[PDB]
């Protein structure tokens, strides 16, 4: 959220760290979704939308 | 300026220009890097680190 976390992002984006094999980012799943256990489908339509 | 405000310990000023947004931060003697984010907050905290 704040300029703290948005100079993160900006600093793993252009690879400043070594990783050959990079970088990614996946959600955790919400305190909800683990609640119900909620189907797969819903929570790749969820992940595509938020990015 | 204050009441007549001074140094009190040496003071290492370093400065760059990038075109990325405005960003300060600054460095404790025992070794403790601070974030500031944009430099308004730089004044006070320059003159406070230098006190302890």
């Amino acid at each position: 959220d704040r300029g703290t976390e948005k100079s993160v992002m900006n600093v793993v984006r252009n690879l400043t760290y070594p990783l050959k094999k990079g970088y990614m980012i996946v959600k955790c799943r919400g305190q909800q979704e683990i609640t119900n256990r909620l189907s797969l489908a819903e929570a790749t339509k969820k992940e595509i939308t938020f990015f | 300026r204050g009441s007549g405000i001074v140094t009190r310990c040496p003071l290492v000023l370093k400065l760059k220009k990038q075109p990325c947004e405005a960003w300060a931060g600054r460095i404790s003697y025992r070794n403790t890097e601070l974030e500031l984010q944009d430099p308004g907050q730089v004044e006070k905290e320059i003159h406070k680190a230098q006190n302890v």
